[PDB]
Protein backbone atom coordinates (compact mmCIF):
# COMPACT_ATOMS: atom_id res chain seq x y z
CA UNK A 1 0.00 0.00 0.00
CA UNK A 2 1.23 3.52 0.64
CA UNK A 3 4.23 5.18 3.30
CA UNK A 4 1.16 7.80 4.48
CA UNK A 5 -0.99 5.00 5.83
CA UNK A 6 1.07 4.22 8.50
CA UNK A 7 3.42 7.18 9.89
CA UNK A 8 2.79 11.45 9.08
CA UNK A 9 5.27 13.26 8.56
CA UNK A 10 7.49 14.09 11.38
CA UNK A 11 7.05 17.85 12.72
CA UNK A 12 10.14 19.30 13.73
CA UNK A 13 9.19 22.69 14.30
CA UNK A 14 10.10 24.57 17.75
CA UNK A 15 12.05 22.11 19.22
CA UNK A 16 15.42 22.67 21.06
CA UNK A 17 17.92 20.17 19.62
CA UNK A 18 18.38 17.01 20.46
CA UNK A 19 20.75 13.75 20.09
CA UNK A 20 20.05 10.29 21.02
CA UNK A 21 21.97 7.13 20.33
CA UNK A 22 20.52 3.88 20.20
CA UNK A 23 21.60 0.89 19.57
CA UNK A 24 20.99 0.93 15.67
CA UNK A 25 20.85 4.30 14.87
CA UNK A 26 21.87 7.79 16.15
CA UNK A 27 18.95 10.54 15.77
CA UNK A 28 19.79 13.77 16.29
CA UNK A 29 17.35 17.26 15.67
CA UNK A 30 19.56 19.81 14.16
CA UNK A 31 20.06 22.82 15.08
CA UNK A 32 18.42 24.29 11.82
CA UNK A 33 15.26 21.85 12.94
CA UNK A 34 15.97 19.07 10.28
CA UNK A 35 15.85 15.99 11.64
CA UNK A 36 18.57 13.43 11.03
CA UNK A 37 19.13 9.49 11.17
CA UNK A 38 22.28 8.19 10.92
CA UNK A 39 23.30 4.32 10.67
CA UNK A 40 25.86 2.78 12.87
CA UNK A 41 28.24 -0.18 12.04
CA UNK A 42 30.76 -1.28 15.06
CA UNK A 43 33.70 -2.58 12.87
CA UNK A 44 37.42 -3.02 14.32
CA UNK A 45 35.85 -1.88 17.84
CA UNK A 46 35.51 1.45 15.97
CA UNK A 47 31.92 2.47 15.20
CA UNK A 48 30.93 3.81 11.82
CA UNK A 49 28.44 5.81 10.62
CA UNK A 50 26.73 3.71 7.07
CA UNK A 51 24.10 5.68 5.62
CA UNK A 52 22.46 8.78 7.01
CA UNK A 53 19.02 10.46 6.19
CA UNK A 54 18.12 13.63 6.85
CA UNK A 55 14.78 14.87 6.77
CA UNK A 56 12.75 18.13 6.62
CA UNK A 57 11.60 19.95 9.45
CA UNK A 58 8.12 19.38 7.26
CA UNK A 59 8.61 15.67 7.00
CA UNK A 60 8.34 16.20 3.51
CA UNK A 61 12.08 16.42 1.93
CA UNK A 62 14.49 12.76 2.95
CA UNK A 63 18.32 13.59 1.61
CA UNK A 64 19.79 9.75 1.87
CA UNK A 65 23.08 10.14 1.04
CA UNK A 66 26.25 7.07 1.54
CA UNK A 67 30.00 7.30 2.25
CA UNK A 68 32.39 5.77 0.32
CA UNK A 69 33.83 1.35 4.95
CA UNK A 70 32.98 5.11 5.46
CA UNK A 71 32.50 7.85 8.21
CA UNK A 72 33.77 7.94 11.53
CA UNK A 73 30.80 8.41 13.88
CA UNK A 74 31.31 11.93 15.41
CA UNK A 75 29.15 14.00 17.52
CA UNK A 76 27.75 16.22 14.95
CA UNK A 77 26.39 14.36 11.67
CA UNK A 78 28.57 13.72 8.74
CA UNK A 79 28.23 16.10 5.93
CA UNK A 80 26.92 15.19 2.58
CA UNK A 81 29.21 13.74 -0.10
CA UNK A 82 28.36 13.09 -3.48
CA UNK A 83 26.68 10.12 -3.37
CA UNK A 84 22.88 11.94 -2.52
CA UNK A 85 19.24 10.96 -2.93
CA UNK A 86 16.27 13.61 -2.48
CA UNK A 87 13.13 11.90 -2.37
CA UNK A 88 9.45 13.50 -1.65
CA UNK A 89 7.33 12.08 1.58
CA UNK A 90 5.17 9.98 -0.61
CA UNK A 91 7.79 9.26 -3.18
CA UNK A 92 9.98 7.30 -0.49
CA UNK A 93 10.26 4.32 -1.76
CA UNK A 94 9.58 1.12 0.80
CA UNK A 95 13.44 0.59 1.45
CA UNK A 96 13.49 3.65 3.74
CA UNK A 97 10.24 3.56 5.78
CA UNK A 98 11.68 1.88 9.13
CA UNK A 99 15.28 3.73 9.50
CA UNK A 100 12.17 7.24 8.14
CA UNK A 101 9.73 5.96 11.13
CA UNK A 102 13.03 5.80 14.11
CA UNK A 103 13.07 9.77 13.14
CA UNK A 104 9.28 10.02 13.21
CA UNK A 105 8.79 8.07 16.66
CA UNK A 106 11.62 10.64 17.43
CA UNK A 107 9.77 13.48 17.12
CA UNK A 108 6.61 12.21 18.11
CA UNK A 109 8.23 11.71 21.30
CA UNK A 110 9.87 14.88 21.76
CA UNK A 111 7.02 16.65 20.95
CA UNK A 112 5.45 14.92 24.20
CA UNK A 113 8.30 15.92 26.43
CA UNK A 114 8.79 20.29 25.34
CA UNK A 115 6.33 22.76 26.59
CA UNK A 116 4.22 24.86 24.32
CA UNK A 117 2.37 26.85 26.68
CA UNK A 118 3.52 26.79 30.40
CA UNK A 119 0.95 28.50 33.03
CA UNK A 120 1.16 29.26 36.26
CA UNK A 121 -2.21 28.83 38.49
CA UNK A 122 -2.67 29.94 42.08
CA UNK A 123 -2.28 26.11 43.13
CA UNK A 124 -0.27 24.29 39.93
CA UNK A 125 2.12 25.21 37.31
CA UNK A 126 0.57 23.59 33.81
CA UNK A 127 2.02 22.84 30.76
CA UNK A 128 0.64 22.11 28.06
CA UNK A 129 2.83 19.84 25.38
CA UNK A 130 3.77 20.40 22.18
CA UNK A 131 2.21 17.53 20.19
CA UNK A 132 -0.78 18.39 18.97
CA UNK A 133 -3.41 17.48 18.00
CA UNK A 134 -4.40 15.58 21.30
CA UNK A 135 -1.36 17.64 23.26
CA UNK A 136 -0.29 16.00 26.45
CA UNK A 137 -0.59 17.96 29.16
CA UNK A 138 0.55 17.85 32.79
CA UNK A 139 -0.04 19.37 36.03
CA UNK A 140 2.81 20.04 38.61
CA UNK A 141 0.81 21.07 41.43
CA UNK A 142 2.94 22.81 44.38
CA UNK A 143 1.66 20.64 46.53
CA UNK A 144 3.68 18.21 45.53
CA UNK A 145 0.86 16.36 43.18
CA UNK A 146 1.13 15.68 39.97
CA UNK A 147 -1.46 14.31 37.21
CA UNK A 148 -0.16 13.48 33.88
CA UNK A 149 -3.06 14.23 31.25
CA UNK A 150 -2.88 11.88 27.79
CA UNK A 151 -4.90 11.12 24.84
CA UNK A 152 -6.53 7.77 26.90
CA UNK A 153 -4.67 7.62 29.89
CA UNK A 154 -4.41 9.68 33.06
CA UNK A 155 -2.02 9.29 35.73
CA UNK A 156 -2.62 10.71 39.19
CA UNK A 157 0.41 10.74 41.28
CA UNK A 158 -0.31 11.52 45.37
CA UNK A 159 1.39 13.01 48.14
CA UNK A 160 2.04 10.02 49.31
CA UNK A 161 3.47 8.21 46.36
CA UNK A 162 0.15 6.18 44.84
CA UNK A 163 0.34 6.75 41.21
CA UNK A 164 -3.45 5.07 39.84
CA UNK A 165 -4.66 6.09 36.17
CA UNK A 166 -7.66 7.01 34.63
CA UNK A 167 -9.31 5.50 31.65
CA UNK A 168 -12.81 6.70 30.82
CA UNK A 169 -15.01 9.23 32.77
CA UNK A 170 -16.64 6.23 34.50
CA UNK A 171 -12.66 5.76 36.64
CA UNK A 172 -12.71 9.26 36.71
CA UNK A 173 -16.10 10.39 38.44
CA UNK A 174 -15.70 7.53 40.93
CA UNK A 175 -12.40 9.79 42.33
CA UNK A 176 -12.74 10.66 46.24
CA UNK A 177 -14.36 13.90 47.03
CA UNK A 178 -10.79 15.31 47.72
CA UNK A 179 -8.50 14.87 44.02
CA UNK A 180 -11.89 15.32 42.21
CA UNK A 181 -11.01 19.14 42.57
CA UNK A 182 -7.75 18.45 41.70
CA UNK A 183 -9.35 17.31 38.43
CA UNK A 184 -11.79 19.83 37.99
CA UNK A 185 -8.71 22.43 38.57
CA UNK A 186 -6.57 20.77 35.90
CA UNK A 187 -9.48 20.66 33.43
CA UNK A 188 -10.34 24.31 34.01
CA UNK A 189 -6.55 24.72 33.53
CA UNK A 190 -6.42 22.59 30.14
CA UNK A 191 -9.73 24.30 29.12
CA UNK A 192 -7.68 27.43 29.47
CA UNK A 193 -4.12 26.68 27.78
CA UNK A 194 -6.35 25.30 24.75
CA UNK A 195 -8.14 28.33 24.00
CA UNK A 196 -4.85 30.05 24.84
CA UNK A 197 -3.05 27.99 21.80
CA UNK A 198 -6.02 28.57 19.36
CA UNK A 199 -6.04 32.67 20.20
CA UNK A 200 -2.51 32.81 19.89
CA UNK A 201 -1.80 30.38 17.02
CA UNK A 202 -4.67 32.10 14.88
CA UNK A 203 -2.58 35.52 15.77
CA UNK A 204 0.39 34.19 14.32
CA UNK A 205 -0.91 32.99 11.34
CA UNK A 206 -2.03 36.75 10.81
CA UNK A 207 0.96 38.51 11.75
CA UNK A 208 3.47 35.99 9.88
CA UNK A 209 6.74 36.69 11.95
CA UNK A 210 9.02 35.18 14.61
CA UNK A 211 7.33 32.55 16.84
CA UNK A 212 4.65 32.89 18.62
CA UNK A 213 5.22 29.47 20.67
CA UNK A 214 6.57 28.70 23.29
CA UNK A 215 4.68 31.10 26.05
CA UNK A 216 5.09 31.48 29.94
CA UNK A 217 2.42 32.57 31.83
CA UNK A 218 3.04 33.78 35.07
CA UNK A 219 5.05 33.31 38.65
CA UNK A 220 5.45 30.75 40.97
CA UNK A 221 4.56 32.82 44.23
CA UNK B 1 13.99 29.60 -31.62
CA UNK B 2 17.18 29.97 -33.34
CA UNK B 3 19.40 27.96 -35.70
CA UNK B 4 23.27 27.21 -35.40
CA UNK B 5 25.23 27.80 -38.62
CA UNK B 6 28.80 25.82 -39.70
CA UNK B 7 30.45 28.53 -37.34
CA UNK B 8 29.31 26.30 -34.10
CA UNK B 9 28.59 23.25 -35.85
CA UNK B 10 32.25 22.73 -36.42
CA UNK B 11 33.03 22.74 -33.00
CA UNK B 12 30.02 20.70 -32.20
CA UNK B 13 32.06 17.72 -34.25
CA UNK B 14 35.14 19.05 -32.43
CA UNK B 15 33.74 18.01 -28.69
CA UNK B 16 31.44 15.35 -29.86
CA UNK B 17 34.56 13.32 -31.21
CA UNK B 18 37.38 15.01 -28.25
CA UNK B 19 38.62 11.55 -26.94
CA UNK B 20 38.26 11.35 -23.45
CA UNK B 21 40.25 9.25 -20.77
CA UNK B 22 38.54 7.92 -17.31
CA UNK B 23 40.98 6.87 -14.93
CA UNK B 24 40.07 3.92 -12.33
CA UNK B 25 41.10 3.95 -8.81
CA UNK B 26 43.26 -1.02 -9.56
CA UNK B 27 41.62 -0.12 -12.77
CA UNK B 28 42.62 0.58 -16.43
CA UNK B 29 42.14 3.89 -18.22
CA UNK B 30 39.44 4.02 -20.20
CA UNK B 31 39.71 5.95 -23.76
CA UNK B 32 36.12 7.17 -25.09
CA UNK B 33 34.50 9.30 -27.41
CA UNK B 34 31.39 11.26 -27.06
CA UNK B 35 29.75 10.66 -29.75
CA UNK B 36 29.88 6.62 -28.73
CA UNK B 37 29.25 7.24 -25.13
CA UNK B 38 25.82 9.19 -26.59
CA UNK B 39 24.87 6.27 -28.89
CA UNK B 40 25.62 3.42 -27.01
CA UNK B 41 23.64 4.98 -24.09
CA UNK B 42 20.55 5.59 -26.40
CA UNK B 43 20.81 2.24 -27.89
CA UNK B 44 20.52 0.19 -24.29
CA UNK B 45 18.23 2.60 -23.41
CA UNK B 46 15.80 1.75 -26.66
CA UNK B 47 16.26 -1.53 -25.56
CA UNK B 48 14.97 -1.36 -22.18
CA UNK B 49 11.57 0.29 -23.46
CA UNK B 50 12.59 3.79 -22.00
CA UNK B 51 11.66 6.90 -24.75
CA UNK B 52 14.65 9.26 -25.57
CA UNK B 53 12.79 12.00 -26.92
CA UNK B 54 15.45 14.58 -26.72
CA UNK B 55 19.25 14.27 -26.64
CA UNK B 56 21.01 17.48 -25.97
CA UNK B 57 24.26 18.88 -25.08
CA UNK B 58 24.59 21.00 -21.68
CA UNK B 59 27.20 23.20 -19.41
CA UNK B 60 30.54 24.81 -20.34
CA UNK B 61 30.19 22.54 -23.17
CA UNK B 62 27.35 24.09 -25.11
CA UNK B 63 28.93 27.78 -23.70
CA UNK B 64 32.08 27.24 -25.76
CA UNK B 65 30.59 25.40 -28.60
CA UNK B 66 29.00 28.81 -29.39
CA UNK B 67 31.35 31.06 -28.98
CA UNK B 68 35.18 30.00 -29.14
CA UNK B 69 36.57 31.66 -26.17
CA UNK B 70 34.44 33.29 -23.76
CA UNK B 71 36.22 32.56 -21.05
CA UNK B 72 34.48 30.09 -18.94
CA UNK B 73 36.24 26.75 -18.49
CA UNK B 74 35.75 23.49 -20.40
CA UNK B 75 34.69 22.18 -17.35
CA UNK B 76 31.81 20.29 -17.56
CA UNK B 77 30.47 18.27 -20.22
CA UNK B 78 26.62 17.73 -19.97
CA UNK B 79 24.22 15.29 -21.89
CA UNK B 80 20.72 15.61 -21.21
CA UNK B 81 18.37 13.03 -21.94
CA UNK B 82 14.72 13.48 -21.76
CA UNK B 83 13.55 10.58 -20.33
CA UNK B 84 10.44 9.21 -18.99
CA UNK B 85 10.77 8.33 -15.40
CA UNK B 86 7.84 7.24 -13.66
CA UNK B 87 9.15 4.01 -11.14
CA UNK B 88 12.30 3.41 -8.98
CA UNK B 89 12.53 0.47 -11.32
CA UNK B 90 13.51 3.19 -13.89
CA UNK B 91 16.55 4.85 -12.45
CA UNK B 92 17.30 1.38 -11.02
CA UNK B 93 17.63 0.41 -14.37
CA UNK B 94 18.91 3.56 -15.80
CA UNK B 95 21.81 3.08 -14.09
CA UNK B 96 22.43 -0.41 -15.12
CA UNK B 97 22.30 0.93 -19.34
CA UNK B 98 25.06 3.23 -18.19
CA UNK B 99 27.26 0.40 -16.65
CA UNK B 100 26.53 -2.08 -19.54
CA UNK B 101 27.47 0.16 -21.71
CA UNK B 102 30.97 1.50 -19.97
CA UNK B 103 31.64 -2.71 -20.06
CA UNK B 104 32.42 -2.75 -23.37
CA UNK B 105 35.90 -0.99 -23.66
CA UNK B 106 38.62 -2.87 -23.08
CA UNK B 107 40.29 -6.33 -25.08
CA UNK B 108 39.90 -8.58 -22.22
CA UNK B 109 36.98 -6.96 -21.11
CA UNK B 110 33.98 -9.61 -21.26
CA UNK B 111 37.24 -11.82 -20.27
CA UNK B 112 36.02 -10.14 -16.89
CA UNK B 113 32.50 -10.72 -17.11
CA UNK B 114 32.67 -11.29 -13.53
CA UNK B 115 33.09 -7.78 -12.54
CA UNK B 116 29.50 -6.90 -10.61
CA UNK B 117 28.47 -3.68 -11.18
CA UNK B 118 28.60 -2.19 -8.19
CA UNK B 119 32.71 -2.86 -8.60
CA UNK B 120 32.68 -1.53 -11.78
CA UNK B 121 31.58 1.32 -9.88
CA UNK B 122 34.49 2.22 -7.75
CA UNK B 123 37.10 3.19 -10.47
CA UNK B 124 34.94 4.78 -13.04
CA UNK B 125 31.67 6.40 -11.44
CA UNK B 126 32.21 9.71 -9.22
CA UNK B 127 29.07 11.85 -8.30
CA UNK B 128 25.96 10.12 -8.46
CA UNK B 129 22.91 12.43 -7.71
CA UNK B 130 19.38 10.83 -7.63
CA UNK B 131 16.43 13.68 -7.58
CA UNK B 132 13.38 12.17 -7.08
CA UNK B 133 10.27 14.78 -5.85
CA UNK B 134 6.81 16.10 -5.66
CA UNK B 135 8.26 19.05 -8.97
CA UNK B 136 11.64 17.48 -9.51
CA UNK B 137 12.99 14.34 -11.04
CA UNK B 138 15.89 13.50 -12.76
CA UNK B 139 18.79 11.55 -11.99
CA UNK B 140 23.08 12.30 -12.92
CA UNK B 141 25.96 10.36 -13.18
CA UNK B 142 29.41 11.98 -13.35
CA UNK B 143 32.45 10.40 -14.11
CA UNK B 144 35.93 10.21 -12.95
CA UNK B 145 37.89 13.24 -13.09
CA UNK B 146 41.83 13.22 -13.56
CA UNK B 147 43.44 14.49 -16.78
CA UNK B 148 40.47 15.30 -17.92
CA UNK B 149 37.11 16.89 -17.04
CA UNK B 150 34.09 15.35 -15.68
CA UNK B 151 31.84 13.74 -18.30
CA UNK B 152 28.14 13.50 -16.77
CA UNK B 153 24.89 12.07 -18.03
CA UNK B 154 21.45 13.88 -16.92
CA UNK B 155 18.50 11.96 -17.70
CA UNK B 156 15.80 14.43 -17.11
CA UNK B 157 11.88 13.67 -16.56
CA UNK B 158 10.89 16.97 -14.91
CA UNK B 159 13.07 19.66 -13.76
CA UNK B 160 11.77 22.90 -12.73
CA UNK B 161 14.85 25.54 -13.02
CA UNK B 162 17.83 24.31 -14.95
CA UNK B 163 20.20 27.39 -15.61
CA UNK B 164 22.60 29.43 -13.60
CA UNK B 165 22.92 32.72 -15.14
CA UNK B 166 22.25 33.91 -18.26
CA UNK B 167 25.46 32.33 -19.81
CA UNK B 168 25.06 29.22 -19.13
CA UNK B 169 21.53 28.43 -20.13
CA UNK B 170 23.03 27.12 -23.28
CA UNK B 171 21.67 23.43 -24.83
CA UNK B 172 22.48 22.24 -28.18
CA UNK B 173 19.56 19.63 -29.38
CA UNK B 174 21.79 16.75 -30.84
CA UNK B 175 18.89 15.00 -32.75
CA UNK B 176 20.06 16.55 -35.70
CA UNK B 177 23.74 15.27 -35.96
CA UNK B 178 22.61 12.15 -34.23
CA UNK B 179 20.37 11.15 -36.74
CA UNK B 180 23.33 12.70 -39.21
CA UNK B 181 25.45 9.79 -38.85
CA UNK B 182 29.02 22.21 -45.54
CA UNK B 183 28.23 18.99 -44.73
CA UNK B 184 26.15 20.05 -41.88
CA UNK B 185 22.10 20.14 -40.87
CA UNK B 186 20.03 21.77 -39.06
CA UNK B 187 21.17 22.22 -35.28
CA UNK B 188 19.03 23.68 -32.99
CA UNK B 189 19.89 25.98 -29.91
CA UNK B 190 18.02 26.56 -27.02
CA UNK B 191 18.24 29.07 -23.98
CA UNK B 192 16.94 28.18 -20.61
CA UNK B 193 16.56 32.07 -20.29
CA UNK B 194 14.06 32.82 -22.68
CA UNK B 195 14.44 34.99 -25.82
CA UNK B 196 17.37 33.44 -27.39
CA UNK B 197 19.04 36.55 -28.74
CA UNK B 198 19.27 38.64 -25.48
CA UNK B 199 20.63 35.63 -23.62
CA UNK B 200 23.07 35.28 -26.35
CA UNK B 201 24.05 38.65 -26.63
CA UNK B 202 24.90 38.18 -22.61
CA UNK B 203 26.85 35.62 -23.59
CA UNK B 204 29.43 37.18 -26.09
CA UNK B 205 29.43 40.77 -24.75
CA UNK B 206 30.36 38.82 -21.42
CA UNK B 207 27.26 40.15 -19.23
CA UNK B 208 25.30 38.82 -16.36
CA UNK B 209 21.48 39.15 -16.03
CA UNK B 210 18.30 36.54 -14.64
CA UNK B 211 14.84 37.40 -14.24
CA UNK B 212 14.10 34.52 -12.08
CA UNK B 213 15.81 35.51 -8.53
CA UNK B 214 13.50 33.34 -6.43
CA UNK B 215 14.01 30.04 -7.30
CA UNK B 216 18.20 29.92 -7.07
CA UNK B 217 19.77 27.74 -4.92
CA UNK B 218 22.04 28.94 -1.94
CA UNK B 219 25.09 28.32 -3.89
CA UNK B 220 24.18 31.19 -6.79
CA UNK B 221 26.72 33.17 -5.30
CA UNK B 222 29.31 31.55 -5.61
CA UNK B 223 28.83 32.09 -9.31
CA UNK B 224 28.03 35.44 -8.98
CA UNK B 225 31.47 35.39 -8.20
CA UNK B 226 33.46 32.96 -10.51
CA UNK B 227 31.67 35.22 -13.25
CA UNK B 228 32.96 38.27 -11.65
CA UNK B 229 36.03 36.43 -11.27
CA UNK B 230 36.61 35.97 -15.20
CA UNK B 231 35.50 39.41 -15.81
CA UNK B 232 31.64 39.35 -16.39
CA UNK B 233 29.53 42.82 -15.31
CA UNK B 234 25.81 43.46 -14.81
CA UNK B 235 23.29 45.28 -16.97
CA UNK B 236 21.05 47.41 -14.40
CA UNK B 237 22.67 48.88 -11.53
CA UNK B 238 19.08 49.47 -10.75
CA UNK B 239 18.99 45.52 -9.67
CA UNK B 240 22.45 45.19 -9.09
CA UNK B 241 22.62 45.59 -4.99
CA UNK B 242 19.63 44.32 -4.83
CA UNK B 243 20.31 41.05 -6.34
CA UNK B 244 23.16 40.83 -4.90
CA UNK B 245 21.34 41.11 -1.11
CA UNK B 246 18.90 38.79 -2.28
CA UNK B 247 21.73 36.20 -3.47
CA UNK B 248 23.52 36.52 -0.03
CA UNK B 249 20.08 36.16 2.10
CA UNK B 250 19.33 32.57 0.52
CA UNK B 251 23.06 31.80 1.29
CA UNK B 252 22.85 32.58 4.66
CA UNK B 253 19.53 30.12 4.56
CA UNK B 254 20.97 27.31 2.40
CA UNK B 255 23.86 27.15 4.58
CA UNK B 256 23.57 28.32 8.62
CA UNK B 257 25.67 26.33 10.13
CA UNK B 258 29.68 27.74 9.90
CA UNK B 259 31.10 24.62 9.00
CA UNK B 260 28.68 23.83 5.76
CA UNK B 261 29.45 27.49 4.70
CA UNK B 262 33.18 25.91 5.13
CA UNK B 263 32.58 22.75 3.53
CA UNK B 264 31.01 24.37 0.49
CA UNK B 265 33.89 27.55 -0.01
CA UNK B 266 36.86 24.43 0.03
CA UNK B 267 34.36 21.88 -1.89
CA UNK B 268 33.77 24.90 -4.54
CA UNK B 269 37.41 26.32 -4.40
CA UNK B 270 39.27 22.37 -4.84
CA UNK B 271 36.90 21.87 -8.14
CA UNK B 272 36.49 24.76 -9.91
CA UNK B 273 40.10 26.48 -9.25
CA UNK B 274 43.30 24.24 -10.83
CA UNK B 275 46.06 26.46 -12.01
CA UNK B 276 46.60 31.11 -6.31
CA UNK B 277 43.83 32.15 -8.72
CA UNK B 278 41.46 31.47 -5.23
CA UNK B 279 42.72 34.34 -3.85
CA UNK B 280 41.61 36.70 -6.15
CA UNK B 281 38.47 34.20 -6.16
CA UNK B 282 37.94 35.11 -1.98
CA UNK B 283 38.77 39.11 -2.00
CA UNK B 284 35.83 38.95 -4.89
CA UNK B 285 33.33 37.27 -2.35
CA UNK B 286 34.54 39.60 0.28
CA UNK B 287 33.89 42.96 -1.69
CA UNK B 288 30.71 40.78 -2.53
CA UNK B 289 29.47 39.65 1.03
CA UNK B 290 30.89 42.77 2.88
CA UNK B 291 29.01 45.69 0.44
CA UNK B 292 25.88 43.43 -0.09
CA UNK B 293 25.03 43.31 3.60
CA UNK B 294 21.56 44.56 4.88
CA UNK B 295 22.80 46.50 8.69
CA UNK B 296 20.38 44.46 10.72
CA UNK B 297 22.58 40.69 9.91
CA UNK B 298 25.43 41.72 11.90
CA UNK B 299 27.02 38.72 13.67
CA UNK B 300 25.33 36.42 10.64
CA UNK B 301 28.09 37.99 8.04
CA UNK B 302 30.54 38.45 10.54
CA UNK B 303 31.28 34.57 11.52
CA UNK B 304 31.15 34.58 7.42
CA UNK B 305 33.46 37.75 6.55
CA UNK B 306 35.96 35.81 9.18
CA UNK B 307 35.56 32.64 8.11
CA UNK B 308 36.59 34.25 4.06
CA UNK B 309 39.48 35.82 5.55
CA UNK B 310 40.87 32.64 7.31
CA UNK B 311 40.37 31.27 3.80
CA UNK B 312 42.06 33.77 2.20
CA UNK B 313 44.87 33.71 4.53
CA UNK B 314 45.35 30.09 4.61
CA UNK B 315 45.61 30.34 0.70
CA UNK B 316 48.15 32.93 1.13
CA UNK B 317 50.20 30.81 3.54
CA UNK B 318 49.90 28.47 1.04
Amino acid sequence: RTLRSITSPLVAHRLKPIRQKTKKAVVSILDSEEVCVELVKEYASQEYVKEVLQISSDGNTITIYYPNRGFPLADRPPSPTDNISRYSFDNLPEKYWRKYQYASRFVQLVRSKSPKITYFTRYAKCILMENSPGADFEVWFYDGVKIHKTEDFIQVIEKTGKSYTLKSESEVNSLKEEIKMYMDHANEGHRICLALESIISEEERKTRSAPFFPIIIGRKP
Amino acid sequence: FSVLNWDQVSRLHEVLTEVVPIHGRNFPTLEITLKDIVQTVRSRLEEAGIKVHDVRLNGSAAGHVLVKDNGLGCKDLDLIFHVALPTEAEFQLVRDVVLCSLLNFLPEGVNKLKISPVTLKEAYVQKLVKVCTDTDRWSLISLSNKNGKNVQLKFVDSIRRQFEFSVDSFQIILDSLLDFYHDHPTVIGESMYGDFEEAFDHLQNRLIATKNPEEIRGGGLLKYSNLLVRDFRPTDQEEIKTLERYMCSRFFIDFPDILEQQRKLETYLQNHFAERSKYDYLMILRRVVNESTVCLMGHERRQTLNLISLLALRVLAE
